[PDB]
């Protein structure tokens, strides 16, 4: 029942109207590295961005547009969201399921796994 | 019948037939790879997976070597690091200096694995090779001089797409990847070759030159083009959608998305 | 110097007419029988060699026809054709002069034979004579390294060659006469030149020194 | 020297900008070359660090000799790709000589 | 000395002749791996 | 060390490894091994320190 | 117990018709002792044949020289329902090797009977003999020999009346040196590009057509019938311990009488060159860096050649290898750098390309070696070349890489002064 909302200084609109997403970021499919998929992340909901009349630069009025926090575990991020009084949605971690890999299967006598080209 | 193997002295119980790379994954060590994709078949050509097994004279390819009980996988031994450095040097010997213009820059496995497991300088004092580019369609922009002959695209086209139209022609350093004829690689899953390719040899024509990886903001969402429900990552920069990238959901879409979604 | 990409041309378009002769089709049936059922893709190399023998070179249509006959993806046939040197993906001369320029043959002054061939034919290596009867190409160990210098023709090994010998062989081929394969010097085989230092005695014959228990 | 712009839309010079004063957008041009549709440097957010002159791979972006470019309005100091290219054309004679002088030290 | 006179199709014709002596081939059980 | 200090311009323009390292150093930067330190110097106004 | 080998009588020579003077057809082979009591050998059993091979101590003639009996016993396991095959490697692609050509051209029935015996040992239904495509006439000769064997009933159904069904098929290559490698040979027979497989699945368990297969050199298979008939101990008598047998040798290069001869293992290299090769051109003084076992094996300087014995372990002690038994001799009137560069270029042209180490490093070594032969390099490049070779060696998926690395290392190790001399001379020339 810890509430630091009064002490944080955040304006009420962002406290109440913002949904924070707790997730483990998915791996960038462009790369095979998995180091960036090992820590939970808390990210706020996206809001309007408009073009500046003078230069066309993307303008925003959302103070928490770029705010992202890293948490070791899901429970810690949930605790932080609850203490700060943000509505939270938790997406469970997605882990690559174990696979069976055989180089010999590429040259199977009877199975379809035989590879036409190496 | 789990058997016990040690990765850097740590006991890990793995089912028989598990490769050294997966055993290392069990302990958190991600063996550097260029040609190995879990979805695709094992090839062993890249040779960046080489690691040293304790009391074994010759390094083994982690991707293609099934673990044997009692093996201790030394993933950071001097031999393993030197093998990685040599393989990286060979990979970068003929690679074009196209990084500033390569779309894969900032998200290139060659760049990061060079910055992590490779030397910081070049001893190559000869001219580099160049390959005439192949046209495989209106979706995949091809700069084949950047190819590292990992054969990921060929194995993907054969195994997942089912189109046996991409292959290797020639031998030696002159070996080239692509249809021998002026054929066009047409499939629902053709765009996934762009994702699978470790280097920026195969890149999205629609997304060419538009943005760099670090700029983009990634939003996880679901596709609506089909009822499959493929999970996607919508990459947006400055409030504008830049590209759609597949997101891994083993149950619905493994790592792939259709051309219409992409 | 040959490219490994195919640019369609009027001579080498996919509509270039090529089909196996019926006798070659029976030979193809014989070839297919050799390999186990369900693995008829193994016939690709012998069938491509048969196509090259029939036509003298492999057009893209020939490769497509081989793939169709063997029910294999065409790209695999393209890969086999490109990978193996012997297959000719461009038209070649009536007689293909292949000079082995490897280290063993090189030590036996192979460059002399190569240069004499160049002078007699008038073509540099990798070129075809205007008459389209001779194509000169250098090659690696052909297997007769001991009988160097050695130049192969369409299928015959003319080994133990000297400039004059190669020029005479080229003259015979131009005349239409078929030279006899083998060492053009006195020797007949890998035999020591001066005389046999081994196997001088007659063969022992059947049942010689046979283990008693057998 | 041909007259083609050196920029190849690497955006690494944007990445290294300490103050995020460079905004770059690019698209394949009609020739097919990787060129910048938008290149903006806010001379009011810039810290004149000298980065992106070291960072830019092709020597496209250079902090030139001029220091007397004061303006009577804030908007004049928000440069555009056209303005930057005009400055490069104006000061190319001096910029090339200075780069020649210091290119060996770099 | 017999090798001095061999034609282009000699090897293939010899294989055709040997076809009859050959024993039945083993079968994987499928027409092709792609099948 | 080109994984910490950027390579020379000629090397970056002539060598692939140098170009890769220049690109990464000027876009990502060099990763620093995890840790904390208080380093101080005798600056002209006294002790200047950074707890990084 | 003999301390000096090197003289072999005609009686003990397995390849009686090596030079082809006697008839190569079935009649000649039978007259010279071939196809003799083969039925009895087949009936004796697979275990007896494998034991005879093991007692012989035969080492593989391909160049690796693995113990043949142990290798063949790997296939002795009971069948799982898949067929078993024996593949005879007649590629003969190593530069300097010409023995298999002689064996097939002039003594084919030896190879056919050896195929039958080995298949009986390996429980193999059929044997595929992969013959280099350039060897067309020899392949035709082998096919004729196979036809004669089929007519006689020696092969085929009820082969030699042994109740064993065996077929020999001849497959001709399309001109690739890599195809010599056992896995590359299997792939080529299967119709794919001849690119070596990864060993972790071994050929015995998975091979041609995904079935148990053993790949043996033509010489190793051919000697099996004679080893069985004469006895394993007879083969053991010749040569040192662990180097037993009579090995065909190809003496080529700067020798007065280039020839292929059969002598006991462990024969002194000088004795082999002088006795049968007619001596070095210009005499033994002119000898410079004889290549012991073909291109793959590193070169040896003249001093080592003076006392070196041509056996596997002894040559290994010399930092070289017996390899294919091909002896390439260079006289002092030779540019050693140029010859090693030509061999490296051969490796560059013959590389498959799949393995990044080989694909890139062999081309890199070829370019560096060409620059060395010209002399257009700094002295430091030699250590760089050594390190590049070390990177290539032991990391490739095929021995071809190590085959390329080893000659460069041998050239550096034994003739480094020559390269630096040429570099200095080039620098002086261009000033
Ligand atoms: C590049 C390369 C080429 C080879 N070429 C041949 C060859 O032409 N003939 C051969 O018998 N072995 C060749 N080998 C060796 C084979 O891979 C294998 O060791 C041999 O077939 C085993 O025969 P064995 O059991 O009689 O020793 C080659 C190996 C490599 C790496
Ligand atoms: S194009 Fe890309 S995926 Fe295909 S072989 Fe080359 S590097 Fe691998
Ligand atoms: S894909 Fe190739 S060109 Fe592009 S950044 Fe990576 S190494 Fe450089
Ligand atoms: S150097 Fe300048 S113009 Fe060229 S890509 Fe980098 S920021 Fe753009
Ligand atoms: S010099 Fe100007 S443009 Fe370059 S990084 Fe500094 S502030 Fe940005
Ligand atoms: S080492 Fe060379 S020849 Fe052998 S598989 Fe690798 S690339 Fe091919
Ligand atoms: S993918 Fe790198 S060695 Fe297998």
């Amino acid at each position: 029942k810890l509430d630091i909302t009064t002490l944080t200084g955040v304006p009420e609109e962002h406290i109440k109207t913002r949904k924070v997403r707790i997730f483990v970021p998915a791996r960038n499919n462009m790369q095979s590295g998995v180091n960036n998929t090992k820590k939970w992340k808390m990210e706020f909901d996206t809001r309007e961005r408009w073009e500046n009349p003078l230069m066309g630069w993307s303008s925003t009025a959302d103070p928490l547009s770029n705010l992202v926090l890293t948490f070791s575990t899901k429970e810690d991020a949930v605790a932080f969201a609850e203490k700060n009084g943000w509505s939270f949605d938790v997406e469970e971690r997605k882990v690559p399921k174990p696979k069976s890999k055989s180089y010999g299967a590429n040259f199977s006598w009877n199975k379809r796994t035989r590879v036409s080209t190496k | 019948n789990l058997i016990e193997v040690f990765v850097d002295g740590q006991s890990v119980m793995v089912e028989p037939g598990t490769t050294v790379l997966q055993a290392c994954e069990k302990v958190g060590m991600q063996i550097p790879r260029f040609c190995y994709h879990e979805r695709l078949s094992v090839a062993g050509n890249c040779r960046m997976c080489l690691v040293e097994i304790e009391k074994a004279p010759k390094v083994v390819a982690a991707c293609a070597m099934p673990v044997m009980k009692g093996w201790n996988i030394l993933t950071n031994s001097e031999k393993s690091k030197k093998a990685r450095e040599g393989v990286m040097e060979f990979l970068l010997a003929n690679h074009p200096l196209d990084c500033p213009i390569c779309d894969q820059g900032g998200e290139c496995d060659l760049q990061d694995q060079s910055m992590m497991f490779g030397s910081d300088r070049s001893r190559f004092l000869e001219g580099k090779r160049a390959v005439e580019d192949k046209n495989i369609g209106p979706l995949v922009k091809t700069i084949m001089t950047r190819c590292i002959q990992c054969t990921r695209c060929i194995r993907f086209a054969s195994e997942i797409a089912g189109v046996d139209d991409l292959g290797t022609t020639g031998r030696g350093n002159d070996m080239q990847v692509g249809t021998y004829i002026e054929k066009m690689f047409m499939s629902e899953l053709s765009g996934n070759i762009i994702d699978i390719c470790p280097v920026g040899a195969l890149t999205s024509k629609p997304y060419a030159f538009t943005a760099r990886p670090w700029e983009t903001r990634k939003t996880e969402s679901i596709d609506v083009m089909d009822a499959v429900g493929s999970n996607i990552v919508v990459s947006t920069r400055t409030g504008e959608v830049m590209r759609i990238l597949p997101r891994m959901h083993e149950d619905i879409n493994e790592e792939w998305i259709s051309d219409k979604t992409r | 110097g040959a490219l490994f990409v195919h640019r369609d041309t009027p001579e080498n378009n996919p509509d270039t007419p090529f089909d196996f002769t019926p006798e070659n089709y029976k030979r193809i049936e014989a070839i297919v029988k050799n390999y186990p059922e369900g693995h008829k893709a193994a016939a690709v190399l012998p069938v491509l060699d048969l196509a090259q023998r029939q036509n003298g070179w492999l057009p893209i249509s020939a490769m497509n026809k081989v793939a169709e006959i063997l029910q294999v993806p065409p790209m695999r046939v393209y890969e086999v054709a490109t990978f193996y040197t012997m297959y000719n993906r461009k038209p070649v001369g009536k007689y293909h002069i292949q000079v082995c320029t490897t280290t063993p043959c090189m030590l036996r002054n192979s460059d002399s034979i190569l240069e004499a061939i160049q002078k007699k034919l008038g073509i540099k290596v990798g070129e075809t004579t205007p008459d389209k009867l001779f194509t000169l190409i250098e090659v690696e160990c052909l297997g007769a390294c001991v009988n160097a210098p050695m130049v192969q023709i369409n299928d015959n090994y003319y080994e133990d060659l000297t400039p004059k010998d190669i020029e005479e062989i080229i003259d015979e081929l131009k005349a239409g006469k078929i030279p006899k394969p083998g060492p053009r010097s006195g020797r007949f085989s890998c035999e020591p030149a001066g005389g046999l230092t081994s196997l001088t005695e007659p063969p022992k014959g059947p049942g010689f020194g046979v283990q008693a228990g057998l | 020297p041909s007259g083609e712009e050196r920029c190849i839309a690497c955006k690494l010079c944007e990445a290294v900008c300490p103050a995020q004063a460079i905004t770059i957008e690019a698209e394949p041009r009609a020739d097919g070359s990787r060129r910048t549709t938008r290149y903006d440097i806010d001379m009011t957010k810039c810290i004149y660090c000298g980065f992106c002159q070291e960072a830019c791979p092709v020597d496209a972006i250079v902090e030139g000799p001029n220091f007397e470019f004061s303006t009577e309005t804030h908007e004049e100091l928000l440069y555009n790709k056209e303005k930057l290219l005009n400055n490069g054309d104006k000061w190319e004679a001096e910029i090339a000589a200075n780069i020649q002088a210091d290119y060996l030290y770099r | 000395l017999q090798h001095h006179e061999y034609s282009t199709y000699t090897f293939l014709d010899l294989n055709v002749e040997l076809s009859k002596f050959r024993m039945p081939q083993p079968s994987s059980g499928r027409q092709s791996p792609r099948h | 060390d080109a994984k910490v200090s950027p390579p020379k311009r000629a090397e970056m323009k002539t060598s692939m490894e140098s170009l890769i390292h220049h690109f990464k150093l000027y876009t990502e930067g060099y990763q620093v091994p995890p840790g904390a330190t208080y380093t101080a110097i005798e600056a002209p106004k006294g002790e200047f320190g950074v707890y990084l | 117990k003999k301390t000096s080998f090197g003289s072999l009588k005609d009686e003990d020579r397995i390849f009686t018709n090596l030079y082809g003077r006697h008839d190569w057809r079935l009649k000649g082979a039978q007259s010279r002792g071939d196809w003799y009591k083969t039925k009895e050998i087949l009936l004796k059993g697979p275990d007896w044949i494998l034991g005879e091979v093991k007692t012989s101590g035969l080492r593989g003639r391909g160049g690796a020289g693995f113990p043949t009996g142990l290798k063949w016993s790997f296939m002795n396991k009971p069948s799982d329902g898949r067929p078993k095959y024996l593949v005879v490697n007649a590629d003969e692609g190593e530069p300097g090797t010409c023995k298999d050509r002689e064996i097939i051209r002039h003594d084919p029935h030896k190879l056919v009977e050896g195929c039958l015996v080995g298949g009986r040992a390996m429980g193999a239904r059929a044997a595929y003999i992969y013959i280099r495509g350039e060897f067309y006439n020899e392949a035709s000769n082998l096919q004729v020999a196979i036809r004669e064997a089929y007519e006689a009933g020696l092969i085929g159904k009820n082969a030699c009346g042994s109740g064993y069904d065996f077929d020999v098929f001849v497959v001709r290559g399309a001109g690739a040196y890599i195809c010599g490698e056992e896995t590359a040979l299997i792939e080529s027979i299967e119709g794919k590009q001849g690119k070596p497989r990864l060993k972790p699945p071994f050929p015995a368990d998975v091979g041609v057509f995904g079935c148990p297969t053993t790949v043996a050199n033509v010489e190793t298979v051919a000697v099996s019938p004679t080893i069985c008939r004469r006895g394993g101990a007879w083969f053991a008598s010749f040569g040192r311990e662990r180097n037993s047998g009579t090995k065909l040798f190809n003496i080529s290069g700067h020798v007065n009488h280039p020839c292929t001869v059969e002598e006991e293992m462990s024969v002194p290299l000088k004795e082999l060159i002088e006795k049968h090769a007619g001596g070095v051109i210009g005499g033994w003084d002119n000898l410079l860096a004889v290549i012991p076992g073909g291109s793959s094996t590193p070169l040896i300087p003249k001093s080592v050649c003076e006392t070196v014995l041509m056996d596997f372990d002894a040559l290994v002690q010399a930092q070289t290898g017996l390899g294919t038994a091909a002896v390439i001799v260079m006289d002092r009137s030779t540019d050693i750098v140029k010859a090693i560069a030509r061999l490296i270029e051969f490796y560059k042209h013959e590389s498959c390309g799949q393995c990044t180490p080989c694909r890139e490093g062999v081309d890199w070594m070829n370019k560096v070696m060409a620059r060395f032969v010209k002399g257009d390099a700094r002295p430091a490049e030699i250590d760089s070349l050594w390190e590049i070779s070390k990177q290539i060696e032991g990391h490739t998926i095929c021995a071809l890489g190590d085959g390329a690395a080893w000659p460069v290392q041998g050239l550096i190790r034994h003739f480094r002064p020559e390269l630096e001399e040429r570099m200095q001379q080039f620098a002086l020339q261009h000033q």
